[PDB]
């Protein structure tokens, strides 16, 4: 079906402790495959999946060099952004960058992304046309005019429509049995009393990939829903709960939608 | 990877200087022209990435991706444009720009009223000056006689260029009449008798 | 811009030295080139940012380090005569269209023995009387002679101010003994002004040659004076 | 200068069965800044060999992190996750409920 | 594979 490749970069300043922290992670869909950490021993882009390890030394030297170049840009950006907002040297600040590309069922380019944040807020982002910038405040409009002048959008659009899609297709063919799988959720319901007059019905989804999933209740209000969470073995988990008057649990149903399921499931508990 | 003829290339003052540079990698993305004066650092003139012409004052960069070359045209060339012109190419698989070896350009000045003359100034010094730009000064036959190549000076405030060559020797055989015998001097060159 | 020190240097074979290169423009990319007569610019080492360095075309015999954004020093481990060259530091941003910004450069000469190092004798020769009447102009020539290695900067100074108008200096010097391998050099320069300016006796003309040779660091056992870095001037007044 | 409080979830990789091999997870998410301290506790004592995932973030820029370790749960042993952050004035303990 | 050309803010 539809696929994607994303890179996530986190850059954090450390006042009076020298070098800033730089962390970079690469995903294909919901599977992490590479990482870099400035605090790690290696100072190399490291593998985080079996299928990526078959890439030769040339790939690893290239990505390492590229990620070290990202960190240098980011190191400067922290100082530049400090100037724009007129902030002190003694405070820690965070920069984040996400970029990547989507592909459809036919593995052709669908969409591309390049977003940039400062202290957890939108700073500047590339629009869906890939020729144009949304600036979030006056400081980012300075960056907008600078990036328009240096033809940044054009250079990004070349990467996003070309290199990004070619390497995504390559990774999808190398890690075929990992990335092109679809594990359906294994589901069950638990019941617990909370009162003489009330009772909790919890609905579980376990061992599913990818993470996109919908759990909803139906009757024929007080609904709890946890954030989808990693099992730690590649698959994901989620539960949804409702507090229901006891003696009326039979009229409530849990509904599960997921691409691994050929049709969506309906779960019912009865006393 | 990136090829450039070394020269020297001679152009008369006022004429168009045409510098060329080929490249083998079709994946080349941006193309640069640097100018380096003798004993100085290379300095950027201009860059070009899109196919066609790009004008900046007297300079025009021209890129042709089909025939795989970059050009630098210099309209109304002046003697101060005399320098080595370095071509550089950035490509898809590296951060390192690929340099050509550089092309040496000399722009000979237009002398309005040639007044070829040889004057006398341990050691005595003779000055061959005010001569035409088509005159080539030659090195000495004798090894105890030293002769510099022709040199273009520019008296800014009066807009007057001037070629000059110096020669000297500690030998008492040496006189200013002898100095430039090996060079093809102009016929009506002035030789005063002080 | 990009600064590098020193601008000139003499070393004896086997000595170590570090060429400094610093930039204040927050360039990510930094490189070291050598430039030799026949071969153009050749890459020694580069660095796309702090904590990474990479080899270029001619890395052997050289080391680099990039522990900061600004500085990218080049170490010569054991100086060889074939490392005699002009060394340029070049840095840039990482946009597609980013051009290199070059430092002033470092002329290095590596010798087997420092006994061939000599400073220049400098002499100003005053204009011809015949030139003055014939052209209404006055050409002073300056000769800088007997110096080695080719590490000189010639400048003309008129009434305490440096002048470039009406000046010609030779692009390269002449070898005084062209056959001999370790030959001492000669250089000439012209300063042309009108006769009105020369014949005024208030005006004062100085030809200055900055020579770069040995420092106090180096040893010297010869009878002649230590050929140190020095400014040698010759003078003239109007008539 | 905006700050977001972490959301903590303590749980096991597989459904827990007493005296059987499993993993204990603490999934912290939705926090900002990235500076965070996460320990896994057995009967109030810090477990030492605790691994963690590589820092990433969600579409709203908030960070998420999986802390995990190998364990064999029993009827009586209590497992928790202790988490500290600038948003929390004191470290927050979340007990492992085997039906959450 | 990562991006190559990066421009500062």
């Amino acid at each position: 079906g539809s696929h994607s490749m994303r890179y996530f970069f986190t850059s954090v300043s450390r006042p009076g402790r020298g070098e800033p922290r730089f962390i970079a992670v690469g995903y294909v869909d919901d599977t992490q495959f590479v990482r870099f950490d400035s605090d790690a021993a290696s100072q190399r882009m490291e593998p985080r999946a079996p299928w990526i390890e078959q890439e030769g030394p040339e790939y690893w030297d290239g990505e390492t060099r590229k990620v070290k170049a990202h960190s240098q840009t980011h190191r400067v950006d922290l100082g530049t952004l400090r100037g724009y907002y007129n902030q002190s040297e003694a405070g820690s600040h965070t920069v984040q960058r996400m970029y990547g590309c989507d592909v459809g069922s036919d593995w052709r380019f669908l969409r591309g992304y390049h977003q940039y944040a400062y202290d957890g807020k939108d700073y500047i982002a590339l629009k869906e046309d890939l020729r144009s910038w949304t600036a979030a405040d006056m400081a980012a409009q300075t960056t907008k005019h600078k990036w328009e002048a240096a033809h940044v959008a054009e250079q990004l659009r070349a990467y996003l429509e070309g290199t990004c899609v070619e390497w995504l297709r390559r990774y999808l063919e190398n890690g075929k049995e990992t990335l092109q799988r679809t594990d359906a959720p294994k589901t069950h319901m638990t019941h617990h009393a909370v009162s003489d007059h009330e009772a909790t019905l919890r609905c579980w989804a376990l061992s599913f990939y990818p993470a996109e999933i919908t759990l909803t209740w139906q009757r024929d209000q007080d609904t709890e829903l946890v954030e989808t969470r990693p099992a730690g073995d590649g698959t994901f988990q989620k539960w949804a709960a409702v507090v229901v008057p006891s003696g009326q649990e039979q009229r409530y149903t849990c509904h599960v939608q997921h691409e691994g399921l050929p049709k969506p499931l309906t779960l019912r508990w009865e006393p | 990877e990136v090829e450039q003829n070394s020269g020297p290339l001679s152009v008369p003052e006022g004429a168009i200087a045409s510098l060329n540079c080929t490249y083998s990698d079709r994946g080349s993305q941006s193309f640069f022209w640097y100018r380096q004066y003798s004993g100085k650092s290379p300095e950027l003139i201009m860059f070009i990435y899109s196919d066609g012409d790009k004008e900046d004052g007297r300079f025009t960069a021209q890129l042709n991706r089909a025939s795989q070359y970059v050009s630098l045209l210099i309209r109304d060339s002046q003697p101060s444009d005399s320098a080595t012109y370095l071509c550089a190419v950035k490509s898809g698989g590296s951060y390192i720009p690929t340099f050509g070896r550089g092309t040496s350009l000399i722009v000979h000045p237009y002398i309005q009223n040639p007044d070829p003359a040889v004057y006398q100034l341990d050691k005595s010094v003779c000055l061959f000056t005010d001569f035409d730009s088509q005159t080539n000064v030659s090195q000495s036959k004798d090894s105890d006689v030293y002769i510099t190549d022709k040199c273009v000076l520019d008296m800014r405030s009066m807009d007057f260029k001037s070629n000059s060559a110096v020669a000297w020797s500690n030998k008492s055989d040496f006189a200013c009449a002898n100095a430039f015998n090996n060079s093809i001097i102009p016929e009506d060159t002035f030789f005063p008798s002080p | 811009g990009v600064t590098q020190t020193p601008k000139f240097q003499v070393l004896k074979t086997g000595q170590s030295m570090t060429l400094q290169c610093a930039q204040d423009m927050n360039h990510e990319y930094m490189s070291w080139y050598r430039q030799d007569p026949g071969m153009g610019l050749r890459l020694i080492h580069y660095s796309v940012g702090a904590g990474i360095t990479d080899k270029g075309e001619v890395p052997n015999g050289y080391n680099v380090s990039r522990s900061t954004t600004e500085d990218f020093p080049l170490r010569l481990l054991s100086a060889a005569p074939s490392q005699t060259s002009v060394y340029f530091c070049a840095s840039s941003y990482l946009n597609r269209d980013s051009a290199l910004d070059f430092g002033p450069g470092t002329r290095l000469t590596v010798l087997e023995d420092l006994k061939n190092v000599f400073p220049p004798e400098v002499a100003v020769f005053e204009p011809s009387e015949a030139e003055i009447s014939h052209t209404q102009k006055a050409t002073l020539v300056c000769l800088a002679t007997g110096f080695y290695p080719d590490h000189v900067e010639l400048s003309w100074w008129v009434n305490g101010k440096e002048v470039h108008s009406g000046v010609c200096t030779d692009p390269q010097p002449l070898k005084e003994q062209p056959a001999l391998n370790d030959s001492r050099y000669a250089l000439s320069s012209r300063l042309r002004v009108s006769a009105t300016f020369w014949q005024d006796p208030r005006n004062h003309f100085r030809c200055q040659v900055q020579f770069y040779g040995l420092s106090e660091n180096d040893e010297w056992t010869q009878d002649r004076a230590k050929p140190v870095t020095q400014i040698v001037s010759a003078e003239a007044w109007g008539r | 200068m905006i700050q977001r409080t972490p959301k903590i979830q303590v749980y096991s990789r597989h459904p827990a069965e007493n005296g059987k091999s499993n993993f204990l997870n603490c999934y912290v998410s939705g926090f900002h800044p990235s500076d965070i301290e996460v320990d896994l506790l057995k009967n109030g004592e810090r477990i030492e060999k605790v691994e963690h995932s590589d820092l990433s973030f969600s579409k709203d820029w908030s960070f998420y992190l999986l802390y995990y370790t190998e364990f064999t749960p029993t009827e009586k042993d209590e497992y928790a996750c202790r988490v500290n952050h600038v948003t929390l004035s004191q470290p927050k303990i979340v007990k492992w409920d085997r039906d959450m | 594979s990562l991006l190559m050309w990066i421009t500062q803010v």
